[PDB]
């Protein structure tokens, strides 16, 4: 038993990188436009790419394309990867997002890539960002062998579950313009889960310094990491 | 700032 | 100056406290099995969180009116002498509730006296919940490899023995699964290593396990992982003191 | 085994 031990990232490809991109919504949703999160795809794009992943994006995808385009990438080999990136910008609340017509469950894309339903992913990291809201409190400031089919996944939320996600309107949410300095500074040499924590600590300094709602003056947002991974996770240079 |  | 390898200041005059809540039995009108080697865990975890200088309190079997009697008075007490605190929970559980004894107790409701608008004295410091319960109802499968303030949520590390949805498993002599390698795992490198690290450590050992015999023919093979929920915003370690 |  090797305490050091790490998923091996020497296969031909590192893998796929999706992002599901969305900006306005049907008008019967009413939720807003969500001004900023070109660049926050941008920035992702970048530096997912110079961490050898295969970038795909869409926009604004209504929910049956969204499940179909992610269908199609579960089904295809993953044989010769090291693993799989799914990232999704959007409004949600509670456990789901919002495509462009209809919610959707977090669980409905991720159970797609179970070790009995993703063969050629069984024993690789399975790793899905979500940029969005998980619920409607804002955070107040305070001053200081087999596998599993589950096994595996690393679930990187913007926020603690049950909170509101922030988002400037310029250079994009607070998670993921930490998330890719971070990657873009230590991405292709710190463990990926400690590179999450100082993410943590980053956004955990932010506060709402200007708002159209004067009461949200001061407020605070931590995001939070789920991990079921079993082994130390690098993206160092292929 | 909006949010999400 | 930004220092990627900061971590939590463990320096403290007391580790902390490390609250047990143990379930062997339940009110009878509730249905639910006793948790034969559940004492098992209780008495693996007292003695690795003592080596590791936690001061630990164990309640068995309480009504929910009691236990979050006692949650709330360690949550108000101070903690101003310490390095952190942890609350471990062994009973049954299903969606986002643990039982007590006689009724169901949303998670939420035991985490949330310890955010840091409500429990000043940890702010900064980690929160540590240890959780063993089924989390719903799905029986995971074998598969073959091919200044600056603070958020009042910050610093939670959440530990379940099982990724959402799923059933956790217990031997009925040696303990849970998730609790008998966790343990092992803090013997052998508690004092010295990350604990996330040491937590992911502990979903590959569990994840290794397989049900070998069942009074449910249908249970033969399958399977749990873990999951630690990580809100934590530095490294931590539990150093000898 | 058994659950919880
Ligand atoms: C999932 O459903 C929703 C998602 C987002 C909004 C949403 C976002 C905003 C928003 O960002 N408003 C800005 C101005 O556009 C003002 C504001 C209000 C509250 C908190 C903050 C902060 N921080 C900012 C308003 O509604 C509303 C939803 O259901 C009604
Ligand atoms: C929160 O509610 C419940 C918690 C536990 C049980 C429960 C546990 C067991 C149990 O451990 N049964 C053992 C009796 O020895 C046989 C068994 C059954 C199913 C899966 C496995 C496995 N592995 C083992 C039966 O019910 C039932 C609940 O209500 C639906």
């Amino acid at each position: 038993f090797d305490p050091a031990e790490k998923y091996k990232m020497d296969h031909r490809r590192r893998g796929i990188a999706l992002i599901f991109n969305h900006e306005r919504f049907f008008w019967h949703l009413t939720l807003p436009e969500r001004r900023g999160t070109c660049a926050d795809r941008d920035n992702l794009t970048r530096r997912f790419s110079d961490l050898g992943f295969e970038v795909k994006c869409f926009n604004d995808l209504k929910a049956e394309e969204l499940l179909l385009k992610i269908h199609e990438v579960s089904t295809v080999s993953h044989a010769d990867a090291d693993c799989f990136v799914c990232v999704f910008l959007s409004h949600g609340e509670g456990n789901h997002i919002y495509a462009y017509d209809a919610k959707i469950e977090i669980q409905t894309l991720t159970g797609l890539f179970k070790g009995d339903k993703c063969h050629s992913l069984v024993g690789k990291p399975k790793i899905f960002i979500i940029q969005a809201c998980r619920g409607n409190q804002h955070d107040v400031p305070v001053i200081p062998y087999t596998l599993p089919a589950g096994a595996d996944f690393l679930m990187c939320y913007s926020v603690a579950e049950g909170y509101y996600s922030h988002r400037e309107t310029v250079n994009g949410s607070w998670y993921i313009q930490d998330l890719c300095e971070m990657l873009g500074k230590y991405g292709s040499s710190l463990e990926f889960t400690e590179l999450l924590t100082l993410v943590n600590r980053k956004v955990s300094q932010r506060r709402v310094d200007f708002c159209k709602d004067p009461s949200a003056i001061g407020k605070k947002q931590v995001p939070c990491f789920a991990s079921m991974l079993t082994k130390k996770l690098h993206f160092f240079p292929k | 700032v909006e949010i999400x």
